[PDB]
């Protein structure tokens, strides 16, 4: 794979090659792939076999998980980014 | 002991393109 | 995502943002998501794309796994919580 | 060496609500 | 979940509560669950939502994975157990 | 750096029973 | 499972027994299995229950993931191997 | 803290054979 606007990825602290879970709100498909930093603004392109799990225009949720110990958990603060129909940032909270 | 925890998420983004036969 | 009664989550030692496996007994669906601490008593709400994998009223099993070394395994004791139709606690065993 | 082990589980709970277009 | 003959589990070095991957040869279903040590000889019982992913009599493959570093990998030797139609041990190799 | 490696496997075992509404 | 030409596996730094994700471009199936080093040149054979998820002749993508810390991530360089219809190496890049 | 990262990949390989009842 999934090419994500490098500027959008950065806000979500995603690294290129980082495994992410993709869930499609339109069709309910859930799959895993890895991040590819895009150069096109507002771009979210699904590449490879995963293309068969989505349709252009679908709304998706991209999630990144990390393995943490108890101390990391207590000090941890997730980066939750919300975007608009143009994949432009609307909000970026550090809490649920 | 470690647990997988939500690190970050991009909520309700729109798929702008798809490439089944992508190369790279 | 899954919003779980914070009081119920605590009994299962679930932390907010902790990845959990959800298995639906009614339809057999199996998926992963993360925990959101709820404020409503006895509430278990599935949010996002996962809503398409369940029906309100379905019976589900929520599981949390942790990566342990051999010593942790030997000293480990799982928290198994059983609830009633109202998601009220019935039992909480520390063994299978 | 580590292994994923059952940490905890809530057995046979009931889904009281669902929100497809949840925001947060 | 999956209740496995404790004597069979031991041969595969499975611990109670250990996450395992189950793949059904008959129907192709692939899912994850955890091990429960059984007291009945030759017993392999699928419990919970997973029951909907198999049929009594199906042939399955139970796999356990562990996270290893490079040194552990080089010294690692997998326990491959083959059984008969009665789940009686036929072979137990330490190589592929 | 760690990798998930095949630790063990029980090859071609037979399911002798199934319990959808198991409790425990 | 998946038997891969040991010479091809080596180029992708795959170890025997290493868990890998398989995604089938033809049918969109996505599953996990482990690597078995093959002795036949250009061979890619899917064994076990996974055989039901593919058809001989399908184009697939084989991926290996590793758990890394921040330092490992910064110094990390993925091995991306591209092959031809005969599974002969065409390219092996160390970047996306 | 660790993250699963793409270690390596074989892109667009062809399945030359399949063995449902493989033994080993």
């Amino acid at each position: 794979x999934i090419t994500i606007d490098e500027d959008l990825a950065k806000l979500a602290k995603l690294r290129e090659g980082m495994k992410v879970e993709i869930v499609d709100v339109n069709n309910g498909e859930r799959f895993s792939t890895y991040v590819i930093l895009g150069k096109k603004r507002g771009e979210i392109c699904v590449n490879g076999a995963a293309a068969r799990k989505v349709a252009i225009g679908d709304v998706v949720i991209i999630l990144a998980y990390a393995s943490m110990n108890e101390d990391e958990i207590n000090a941890h603060k997730p980066s939750i980014v919300l975007v608009d129909e143009k994949n432009e940032i609307l909000e970026k909270g550090l809490e649920h | 002991m470690t647990f997988e925890m939500l690190y970050s998420k991009i909520h309700r983004a729109t798929i702008t393109d798809a490439n089944l036969n992508y190369i790279g």
